[PDB]
């Protein structure tokens, strides 16, 4: 079988390179979401609001 | 990030009394290479067949 | 077989040119957004055409695409000021037009809420709405009313 | 499980406890600052004055905020508790 898949490596190839591409895309979705802020702020221990 | 912590009063604040001009970069691709493909010389080469 | 593996080929390759092409003119679509709005004048979009209060771009041509040279305006410098939400002077309550009350150690005044610059609390940077028992956080002062001293 | 047939899937770069680690850090600077902290330096201001802060820019003026304050607050917290039970009840 990867005898004959030989000739359609180059298939699997764009093929992998597109899902490789769509874990990196997913990756940096998260980013341009919630790291917004490079600082991380705390809340009062005293609730008065 | 950098953990920091605000310091929160209900009497209290905080407001600049100087400021930066400050110059942000943003790339944004609106155009690629543009290409033509067709069969007759991909497919084919110089055959009637 | 040759012409069916070929054709697959190339029909794999045209549907992955056309999600590029997709792809470029969701960003083609945003560059033209921003050149009409943060180029074209100035967006009140928040962290739009860049992080901090934006005031202008200037936009550079590339090589297939562009580039923006967003103008921020971002404070280096800050303090720390005692503040109230309102003033009691004679039974009203004095509230800041287009300011806010700041006290350093004993004198409040009204500055600009983005920039710091004090000046005295009178009649003309303030309004009268009401009485004192309302608001919570209420400080005695006196207003100066510059209008007595000139009548005089 | 779909993994049995070299169908294997990726963890995020960024778990769960990150993405609640980052919401609870804007949750602060929000509730904190306004928007100063998204926009530069992170300033301090009393949540009542970010609220006329607030409404001074639909239109309405300040001295109605600070002489209905806790009608706004318990409407506020009304509010805050129906989403909850509403979320609860996909
Ligand atoms: C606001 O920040 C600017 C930038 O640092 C200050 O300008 C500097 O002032 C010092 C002393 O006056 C000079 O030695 C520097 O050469 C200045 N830098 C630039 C880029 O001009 C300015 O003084 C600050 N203003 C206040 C009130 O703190
Ligand atoms: C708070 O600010 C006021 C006004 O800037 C200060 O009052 C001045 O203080 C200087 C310093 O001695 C005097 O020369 C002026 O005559 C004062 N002006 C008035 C109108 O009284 C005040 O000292 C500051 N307080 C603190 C604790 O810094
Ligand atoms: C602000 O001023 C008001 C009135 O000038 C003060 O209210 C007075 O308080 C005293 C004792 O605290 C009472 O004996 C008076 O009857 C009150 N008068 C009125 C009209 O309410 C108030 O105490 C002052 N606040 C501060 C912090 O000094
Ligand atoms: C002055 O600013 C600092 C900055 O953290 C703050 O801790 C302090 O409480 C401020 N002073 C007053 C009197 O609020
Ligand atoms: C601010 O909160 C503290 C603690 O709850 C309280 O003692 C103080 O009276 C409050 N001040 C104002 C102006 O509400």
């Amino acid at each position: 079988c990867s005898n004959l898949l030989l000739q359609y490596g180059s298939f699997c190839t764009q093929l992998n390179r597109a899902l490789t591409g769509i874990a990196v895309e997913q990756d940096k979705n998260t980013q341009e979401v919630f790291a917004q802020v490079k600082q991380i702020y705390k809340t009062p221990p005293i609730k008065d609001f | 990030g950098a953990e920091n912590s605000v310091a929160y009063s209900n009497n209290s604040i905080a407001i600049p009394t100087n400021f930066t001009i400050s110059v942000t970069t943003e790339i944004l691709p609106v155009s690629m290479t543009k290409t033509s493909v067709d069969c007759t010389m991909y497919i084919c080469g110089d055959s009637t067949e | 077989r040759l012409i069916t593996g070929r054709l697959q080929s190339l029909q794999t390759y045209v549907t992955q040119q056309l999600i590029r092409a997709a792809e470029i003119r969701a960003s083609a679509n945003l560059a033209a957004t921003k050149m009409s709005e943060c180029v074209l004048g100035q967006s009140k979009r928040v962290d739009f055409c860049g992080k901090g209060y934006h005031l202008m771009s200037f936009p550079q041509s590339a090589p297939h695409g562009v580039v923006f040279l967003h103008v921020t305006y971002v404070p280096a410098q800050e303090k720390n000021f005692t503040t109230a939400p309102a003033i009691c002077h004679d039974g009203k309550a004095h509230f800041p037009r287009e300011g806010v009350f700041v006290s350093n150690g004993t004198h409040w005044f009204v500055t600009q809420r983005n920039f710091y610059e004090p000046q005295i609390i009178t009649t003309d940077n303030t309004f009268v709405s009401g009485n004192c028992d309302v608001v919570i956080g209420i400080v005695n002062n006196t207003v100066y009313d510059p209008l007595q001293p000139e009548l005089d | 499980a779909q993994k049995f047939n070299g169908l294997t899937v990726l963890p995020p770069l960024l778990t769960d406890e990150m993405i609640a680690q980052y919401t609870s850090a804007l949750l602060a600077g929000t509730i904190t600052s306004g928007w100063t902290f998204g926009a530069g330096p992170a300033l301090q201001i009393p949540f009542p004055m970010q609220m006329a802060y607030r409404f001074n820019g639909i239109g309405v003026t300040q001295n109605v905020l600070y002489e209905n304050q806790k009608l706004i607050a318990n409407q506020f917290n009304s509010a805050i508790g129906k989403i909850q039970d509403s979320l609860s009840s996909a």
